[PDB]
C-alpha cells in the first residue's frame, strides 16, 4: 500500500514461477526487500498479464524464511554451521552405506534446472539413479514418457490458441493451472467460432465448456462420438491434458487413447499443426523430463535409506520412511523441513539467476534481483559442496561450466526465449504414449481437481499471510463472492 | 522488565522504558520494532547510558483518538488543517471526505474524523 | 579479431573482466504508465554479486554494499555500440532481446456486431 | 561401467549434418529401447547444432562421439561402438 | 612559457615498435638506477632488489601487448609515474600501494579451493 | 573485494548459543557477528589486538580509565564498532557490564610494577579472579588469559610469582579458559625494549647481559590472538608464544648498536646498588624500573614444551635481526654522506656563489 515509491525501486526482468506457463516479470525491489511484483509484456507467453499469485506471493519471500543452517538432536533443532551439517551428511552416508537405488533425490515445485542437474550428476555418481518428483505417482516413470519433447509439452504452442477452433480438456481446470491461457482461450472464444469440451470434474470456468463427464468411460464415448468428429473436421484442433492425469496410477490407459485418438485422426496432428498439449502446473516439470530426472524402475521398488529433498513441501510423510536421513534444500519453512534432520537454506527465485522451462519447451533466463539471506546459498554450490564432501565431486566450479553442461544435457536449455517446432510428432506419440501403455486398465474412479485451492500451492505462498486473507475470503461459501442471478 | 538476550545473559530494564511510548505500550505498525527487541539488540550502546533522559515522544495514534469527531450536513466535509490564527497555508492540502457511509471518517492526512450527523 | 583491449588502460580493475556479467536491454514498456520514452535506450547493468550486494547495519538500519556497479547504468543508442564497447573493455555480457507488442487490428464496430447465436457476454462498454 | 543407463541423442531438426540420424531416430528406437530395456533414451533437438550422442554407464562416467556420417547404418555401428567401448 | 618540469618528456607517439622498444627499455633503466632514491626518499622497510622485482613484474605485466597504440600510452603512463616517484610528489602510501606483498600476513584463512569459498560465500 | 581473512566460516555458532551471521567483505562497513571485551586495550598489545579485531566488523568493548589514552582507538572501525566503558577492578558493576554482552573476553591487564593502589598481587590475581567469576556467572563462552612468560607460582620473581598464581585461578574457575603466555615483545613504541636501548642514556644489568630468551614481534602476538578468539579448539589449553631464535641480552644491544651507527651505553653496575637505586626511583609518580624487575634479569627463559605454540595456529613467526631496521632507522642518526672525494671535479662544473 505505501512501503515505497517508484523512485526507489531497482527494477529487474525476470520470470515468473508459481506456474508452468514463465510469465515475463519485472521485480521491484528496495536493496534487500522485494516490494512488489508487475507484469512484463511477451506476446507469445502471459500477453501483459499475470495471475494473482504470482503477484501477492512476494509478501512470502521475507516471512518464515531459512537463513541458518539446521540440524535435529531429538525433537528440537540446533543452529549449526556448513561445515557441520555437510560433515553430518557425510557421517550419515558411511554409518548407512546406502547401495545403489538408496539414494533418493526429490525436486519439487519452484526449482532451476542447474540444481537438478547438479543434483542428478551427484546421485549418479554414488550409484543411484532413483531421481523423483515430488508428484503422488513421482516414485515411477511417467507414461507419456520423456523420451521426445513433444510428448510432455505444449506443442502447439500458447499462441496457437488464437488459432483454434476445438478444444478438449482432460482432466484440467485452466483458470487454476495458467490461469493465463484460460483468458486467452476466452479471448479466442468470443471473436472466433469455437466449440469446447471437457472430461473432468465440473470447472467453473470463464466460457462456455459443454461437459460431458468424469471417467475414462465417457472419454473414450466423446472422442470416438460427436466430438470426435468435431476433432477432425477442425483445422487447428487442441487436446489439452492435465498433468493430474500424469499424477494418476492409470495414466497410461488414457495416454494411449488420446495417442490412439491422435494418430489416428490427421486434423490433430500433420507437418503444419501438433493439437496434442500437456499443461503442467509448476516450473520445474519440464526441465526436469529435459535432463532426464525420471525414476528408473529397478529404483522404484526399493525402499531408500537417505532422501535428499530438494524444495519439496508436497511430500506425504509416507513417500519418506522414519528410519531414514533426509536433508531439505528450501528457502522456506512449511512442511518438508519439518520431517528433516537437516535443513540447508536456498535461493528463491529471486536471488538467483536460474534457467526455468515452461509447458511450450521456451527457455527462460532469471535474473538476481538480490542476494539470498543469511547465510543462504545459490544451491548448486551447496551441491557441489557436499558433493566434493562425500566421496564424490562434480567437475564445474562455476557458472560457465554450469552452463556447457547444460549444453551437453540438451542444448535447447541454452537457446532462451527461442520455442521450436519438432520433427518427430508421429514417432513420439507411436513409442511413448500408445505403446507401453496397452497393458495398464483403466479405473472406475472419477477425476479429481488437481488443486483444491489455488492460493496456498507452494511454500512460498503458504508462507504468505495475504494468500492466507485471501483464501478465507474468495472461497465460494462466502456471500460475497456468489452473486444470485 | 527482565530481557533475556541473545549470549544466554538477562537485560533487567524498568517498565517505564521499555513502552512504546509514554501514552502505549504496544506497537502502532507490524514493522515497528518494539522497544525490548532494541534493547535486546543493542544493549552495548545503552549500558552506562541515562534512559530518563533519551527522547521519548508520545504517539499521535492515542492522541488522536481523543480527539472529538466532527458532523457535517452533506455528504461532503472539507479539511485544511489550517491555523486561522497566523498568515500563509499553515496547514495540508484541501480534502473533500465522502461522509455520507454510517460510520466515521478520517482525512488521510490528518486523522480528524467527519459524520452525516448521525 | 583484433579488437583493441582497452581494458588495459582504463585504470580499472581486472575482476570486472574475469568474474564480472553485464546485462544488455532496453527497459520494458511499463504497465503502471502507458508511456514509451524510458525505451529506445539501450541500458547497459552490471549482475549481481551477491556476499557485497546489501545488507542491513546494526547501528540505525541503513543498508550497506561493497559492490561498486550497484548503481552504474550505461545508456546507449543501439545494441552495437554498446556490444563494441563491452568487448574494448573485455566485459562478458548477456544480450536480452525486447519483446514488442503484436501488431492486431482493433475496430470500434466490433463491440456492437451481431449475434446470430447466443450472446456469448453481455457488453457493458 | 557394469552397464549402460542413460542415452541422449542431440540433432538438428532441418540442417544437413542430422538427416542421417534423423531416420535412425525415426525407424530404430524401439527396437534399441527393447535391445537395452534399462536406459533412459533420450532424444533432444535445437536448430544449428552438431548432431552427436552421449552415452553414461555408471557413476556418471559419459562417453561421447559425433555422428556426422553419410548413413543409417554408419549411425548403427557408431553407436554401438560406444555402447560397447565402455 | 610554461616550461617543463625536471624530467618531463614531450608526448610523442611512434609510428613503430622498434623505436617504442628503445623507448621502454631507458624507462626500465631509469626505475632501476634510481630505485635506491626509491628507497631513500620513501622510507621503505625491505630490500632495492625487491623494488626491483617488483619492476620487472610491473613491466613484465604488459610484456605480450602487440597493439601499438595501446604500448605508447602504456609508456607514456610509466614515464608519468617514474616522474611522480622520483620527484617527490608520492608519499609513502601511494608508493607502497605497489608493494602489498611486504606487508604482514592479512589473516590465517586465504582461500584458494572451492569448499572454502563456499563456506565463506565467496563462489 | 576484501575478505574475512580472520574467518573461516560466514555462519559460527558461539559456546553459549547465540548464532552470528556474517555481513559484507570483510571491510569498515562489514560485521563478524562477535562482541568481545578487552581489559587493556589502551596499551602496547591490546591496542593491535582492538586494530586487527575491529578491521572486520567485530563489536569491541573497551574498559578505560583515562578518558585520553583511549580516544587513539576510535579510529579503528566504523561507528558502533567500539564501544568505550569506564571501569575499575574496584568496581564490580562495571565488569559485569563489559562482559555481560560479550562472546569473547581478553585479560591483558598487569603492571610490570606496583603501585599504591594495586600490589602485584592486587592486579594479577584478585583482578583476574574479579573477572573469571564475572565470566563464570554470565557463562561467557571464550575467556583468553595472557600471563607472562616463565611464570612460575614460587619463583624468586614475585610478578611470575603472580602471574603463575593468575593462571591456576583462572583455570580452577574458568575450566574452558584459554591461557596464552608470551615472551618479551617487541615493536614500534615498546615498553622496554627497543625504544629504551635506543633512548635511555646507559643501560644496566645486575648480571651481566646474559639473560636468554626468545622475543617476538608484537603484531604476530595479536594475530595469534586473533587466531585462537574465533577457534574453538583452543578452549582448556595452553600456549608458548616464543620466537625461533634465542637471544642473550649482549646480543640484542649489539645489533642495536650496529643498526643504529651509534654506540650504545651499557654499565653493568652489581645487584644491591641497582636494586636500591630502583627501590628509590619507586616514589617518583612516573614508571620507572622497579625491585622486582633486576630480580628477573637473571631468570632466563623457560620453554614449557607441553604447550601449544605458533606451529598450532598456521604462523611463521618473524625475526629480530630482519626488523630492527624498521624499528630502529628513526633513532638512526645518518651523520653524513661516504667518501666524498671523487666529487670536487663533478661541483666544479656547477655556480655555488651568485652575483
Ligand atoms: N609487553 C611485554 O613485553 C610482555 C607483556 N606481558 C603481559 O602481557 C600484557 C601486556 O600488557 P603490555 O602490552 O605490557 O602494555 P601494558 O602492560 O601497559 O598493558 C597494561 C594494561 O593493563 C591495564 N591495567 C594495568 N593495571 C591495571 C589496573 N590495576 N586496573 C585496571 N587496568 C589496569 C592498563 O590500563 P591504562 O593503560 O589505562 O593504565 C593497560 O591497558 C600484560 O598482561 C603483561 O603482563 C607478558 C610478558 C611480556
Ligand atoms: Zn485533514
Amino acid at each position: 500500500a505505501f512501503r515505497a515509491r517508484p523512485w526507489e525501486l531497482k527494477k529487474t526482468e525476470s520470470i515468473d514461477v508459481m506456474d508452468a506457463v514463465g510469465s515475463n516479470i519485472r521485480i521491484d525491489s528496495k536493496g534487500v526487500e522485494v516490494m512488489r511484483v508487475i507484469p512484463r509484456v511477451h506476446e507469445d507467453v502471459n500477453e501483459e498479464w499475470i495471475n494473482d499469485k504470482s503477484r501477492f506471493a512476494c509478501d512470502g519471500l521475507k516471512t518464515q524464511r531459512l537463513t541458518t543452517p539446521l540440524i535435529r538432536v531429538g525433537d528440537k533443532f540446533v543452529n549449526a554451521t556448513w561445515d557441520d551439517a555437510l560433515s553430518t551428511i557425510a557421517k550419515a552416508y558411511q554409518q548407512k552405506a546406502p547401495k545403489g537405488d538408496e539414494f533418493k533425490a526429490v525436486a519439487g515445485a519452484l526449482v532451476e534446472v542447474e540444481s537438478m542437474v547438479a543434483l542428478k550428476d551427484m546421485t549418479n555418481a554414488l550409484g543411484s539413479e532413483n531421481t523423483t518428483t515430488d508428484t503422488p505417482n513421482g516414485n515411477s516413470a511417467p507414461a507419456h514418457g520423456i523420451t521426445f519433447r513433444s510428448n510432455y509439452l505444449f506443442n502447439s504452442s500458447i499462441a496457437g490458441i488464437e488459432d483454434a477452433d476445438a478444444i478438449l480438456l482432460v482432466g484440467t481446470n485452466p483458470r487454476r493451472e495458467a490461469a493465463v491461457m484460460n483468458a486467452r482461450i476466452r479471448k479466442a472464444w468470443l471473436r472466433q467460432e469455437l466449440e469446447i469440451a471437457s472430461v473432468g470434474p465440473t470447472l467453473d470456468a470463464t466460457f462456455d465448456v459443454a461437459e460431458l463427464g468424469n471417467t475414462h468411460a465417457d472419454l473414450e464415448k466423446a472422442l470416438s462420438g460427436e466430438f470426435g468428429e468435431v476433432l477432425k473436421n477442425a483445422k487447428n484442433p487442441l487436446i489439452i491434458v492435465g498433468s493430474g492425469i500424469t499424477d494418476r496410477e492409470d495414466a497410461g490407459a488414457f495416454f494411449n487413447t488420446i495417442g490412439k485418438f491422435v494418430e489416428s485422426t490427421p486434423s490433430v496432428l500433420n507437418e503444419n499443426w501438433n493439437g496434442y498439449n500437456v499443461l503442467q502446473r509448476s516450473a520445474s516439470r519440464a526441465g526436469a523430463y529435459d535432463i532426464g530426472f525420471t525414476p528408473s524402475d529397478e529404483a522404484s521398488k526399493t525402499t531408500p535409506k537417505m532422501v535428499w529433498l530438494l524444495g519439496a513441501d508436497e511430500v506425504a510423510a509416507s513417500d519418506i520412511p522414519a528410519d531414514a536421513f533426509v536433508v531439505y534444500q528450501g528457502h522456506n519453512g512449511d512442511v518438508g523441513a519439518q520431517f528433516a534432520d537437516v535443513v540447508l537454506p536456498g535461493a528463491a527465485y529471486t536471488e538467483k539467476a536460474g534457467t526455468y522451462v515452461n509447458t511450450e519447451g521456451r527457455s527462460q533466463i532469471s535474473r538476481a534481483a538480490t542476494g539470498p539471506p543469511g547465510g543462504a546459498r545459490e544451491d548448486w554450490k551447496i551441491l557441489r559442496a557436499v558433493s566434493e564432501y562425500l566421496g564424490v565431486a562434480l567437475p564445474y566450479e562455476d557458472a560457465y561450466e554450469v552452463r556447457d553442461r547444460l549444453a551437453e544435457i540438451s542444448p535447447s536449455l541454452v537457446r532462451y526465449d527461442l520455442v521450436e517446432p519438432t520433427v518427430f510428432g508421429d514417432v513420439a506419440v507411436q513409442h511413448s504414449l500408445v505403446g507401453p501403455n496397452g497393458s495398464v486398465t483403466p479405473s472406475s474412479a472419477p477425476l479429481t481437481e488437481t488443486i483444491e485451492n489455488f492460493y496456498m500451492t507452494d511454500s512460498i505462498s503458504r508462507s504468505s499471510p495475504t494468500m492466507a486473507k485471501s483464501s478465507i475470503a474468495f472461497n465460494k461459501d462466502n456471500k460475497k463472492n456468489q452473486a444470485f442471478a | 522488565k527482565s530481557i533475556i538476550s541473545y549470549n544466554g545473559n538477562t537485560i533487567e530494564i524498568p517498565e517505564e522504558y521499555t513502552k512504546q511510548a509514554p501514552n502505549r505500550d504496544s506497537t502502532w505498525a507490524p514493522a515497528q520494532a518494539s522497544k525490548t527487541e532494541i534493547y535486546k539488540n543493542n544493549m552495548v550502546r545503552f549500558e552506562q547510558k541515562d534512559l530518563s533522559k533519551q527522547p521519548m515522544p508520545y504517539a499521535g495514534i492515542e492522541l488522536i483518538a481523543q480527539q472529538p469527531v466532527r458532523f457535517v450536513h452533506g455528504n461532503t466535509a472539507v479539511c485544511d488543517g489550517a491555523n486561522h490564527n497566523g498568515p500563509g497555508a499553515q496547514g495540508h492540502p484541501k480534502i473533500f471526505i465522502n461522509v455520507d457511509a454510517p460510520g466515521s471518517h478520517a482525512c488521510q492526512y490528518c486523522g480528524t474524523r467527519y459524520e452525516k450527523e448521525h | 579479431d583484433n579488437v583493441p583491449a582497452h581494458e588495459i588502460v582504463s585504470g580499472a580493475p581486472a575482476e570486472l573482466s574475469r568474474n564480472r556479467v553485464v546485462r544488455i536491454y532496453q527497459q520494458a514498456k511499463p504497465a503502471t504508465q502507458s508511456g514509451e520514452y524510458g525505451t529506445f535506450a539501450w541500458r547497459l547493468d552490471w549482475d549481481i554479486v551477491d556476499v557485497a550486494n546489501r545488507w542491513e547495519n546494526d547501528l540505525i538500519g541503513w543498508q550497506s554494499s561493497g559492490d561498486y556497479m550497484q548503481a552504474t547504468q550505461m545508456k546507449f543508442t543501439s545494441k552495437e555500440s554498446a556490444i563494441k564497447f563491452a568487448n574494448k573493455q573485455g566485459w562478458d555480457f548477456y544480450i536480452q532481446e525486447p519483446h514488442h507488442r503484436k501488431f492486431r487490428v482493433k475496430q470500434y464496430a466490433n463491440n456492437f456486431v451481431h449475434s446470430y447465436g447466443k450472446l456469448k457476454h453481455i457488453r457493458t462498454k | 561401467s557394469a552397464a549402460l543407463r542413460e542415452i541422449r541423442f542431440h540433432l538438428c531438426q532441418n540442417g544437413s549434418s542430422s538427416a542421417p540420424l534423423r531416420q535412425f531416430v525415426k525407424n530404430q528406437i524401439g527396437a534399441f529401447q527393447k535391445a537395452n530395456p534399462s536406459t533412459k533414451v533420450l532424444v533432444r533437438e535445437a536448430n544449428g547444432v552438431k548432431p552427436i550422442v552421449f552415452a553414461r554407464f555408471d557413476h556418471g562416467h559419459e562417453s561421447k562421439i559425433g555422428l556426422d556420417v553419410s548413413s543409417e547404418k554408419e549411425v548403427a555401428e557408431r553407436v554401438k561402438s560406444l555402447i560397447e567401448a565402455k | 612559457a610554461i616550461i617543463a618540469t625536471a624530467f618531463a618528456e614531450t608526448v610523442k607517439f611512434s609510428g613503430s615498435k622498434q623505436e617504442l622498444q628503445k623507448r621502454t627499455l631507458a624507462l626500465y633503466r631509469q626505475f632501476l638506477r634510481g630505485a635506491p632514491t626509491f628507497a631513500d626518499l620513501y622510507e621503505v622497510q625491505f630490500s632495492i632488489p625487491t623494488i626491483r622485482t617488483k619492476i620487472r613484474q610491473e613491466f613484465e605485466r604488459h610484456r605480450f601487448v602487440d597493439d601499438l597504440s595501446i604500448q605508447n600510452v602504456l609508456y607514456a603512463k610509466g614515464h608519468m609515474e617514474y616522474q611522480e616517484c622520483i620527484n617527490f610528489w608520492k608519499q609513502q602510501a601511494q608508493f607502497l600501494k605497489y608493494f602489498p606483498e611486504e606487508d604482514d600476513i592479512q589473516g590465517r584463512h586465504q582461500p584458494s579451493n572451492f569448499v572454502d569459498k563456499f563456506l565463506k560465500n565467496r563462489a | 573485494m576484501n575478505s574475512f581473512e580472520n574467518l573461516a566460516q560466514d555462519v559460527n555458532i558461539t559456546r553459549s548459543g547465540k548464532t552470528l551471521i556474517a555481513k559484507g567483505t570483510g571491510g569498515r562497513s562489514s560485521r563478524t557477528g562477535y562482541t568481545a571485551t578487552v581489559f587493556g586495550a589502551n596499551g602496547f598489545l591490546g591496542s593491535y589486538l582492538t586494530a586487527k579485531l575491529a578491521k572486520h566488523g567485530t563489536t569491541v568493548v573497551v574498559p578505560y580509565r583515562e578518558e585520553m589514552a583511549k580516544r587513539h582507538l576510535k579510529v579503528t572501525g566504523d561507528l558502533g564498532v567500539v564501544n568505550f566503558l569506564e571501569m575499575d577492578l574496584r568496581n564490580l558493576e562495571s565488569i559485569d557490564e563489559a562482559v555481560r554482552h560479550s562472546d569473547i573476553v581478553v585479560n591483558l591487564i598487569g603492571r610490570e610494577y606496583e603501585t599504591k593502589n594495586f600490589n602485584y598481587y592486587d592486579v594479577h590475581v584478585e583482578g583476574a579472579r574479579r573477572i573469571a567469576e564475572a565470566v563464570k556467572k554470565h557463562n561467557i563462552a571464550r575467556y583468553i588469559h595472557v600471563s607472562a612468560f616463565n611464570a612460575e607460582i614460587d619463583s624468586p620473581s614475585e610478578f611470575n610469582h603472580t602471574k603463575g598464581l593468575g593462571e591456576q585461578v583462572t583455570k580452577d574457575i574458568v575450566p574452558w579458559a584459554t591461557i596464552v603466555r608470551p615472551a618479551p615483545m617487541f615493536g614500534r613504541e615498546d615498553k622496554w625494549f627497543l625504544d629504551r636501548m635506543a633512548r635511555s642514556p646507559c643501560l644496566v644489568s645486575a648480571n651481566k647481559f646474559q639473560e636468554t630468551s626468545n622475543p617476538v614481534h608484537v603484531i604476530d602476538v595479536a594475530a595469534a590472538l586473533e587466531r585462537i578468539c574465533f577457534d574453538d579448539s583452543t578452549v582448556a589449553q595452553t600456549f608458548e608464544l616464543y620466537g625461533p631464535q634465542k637471544f642473550t641480552q649482549k646480543q640484542i644491544i649489539d645489533m642495536v648498536s650496529e643498526t643504529l651507527r651509534k654506540e650504545v651505553r651499557h654499565i653493568e653496575l652489581p645487584k644491591a646498588l641497582y636494586q636500591a637505586y630502583t627501590k628509590a626511583t619507586q616514589a617518583i609518580w612516573w614508571p620507572t624500573y622497579s625491585p622486582d624487575q633486576v630480580e628477573r634479569q637473571f631468570l632466563s627463559q623457560k620453554i614449557d614444551p607441553s604447550a601449544k605454540t605458533f606451529n598450532d595456529l598456521d604462523l611463521t613467526p618473524m625475526e629480530l635481526p630482519d626488523l630492527m631496521f624498521k624499528l630502529i632507522r628513526p633513532y638512526r642518526v645518518n651523520t653524513f654522506q661516504h667518501d666524498v672525494s671523487q666529487l670536487e671535479n663533478k661541483e666544479k662544473t656547477f655556480v655555488h656563489i651568485l652575483d
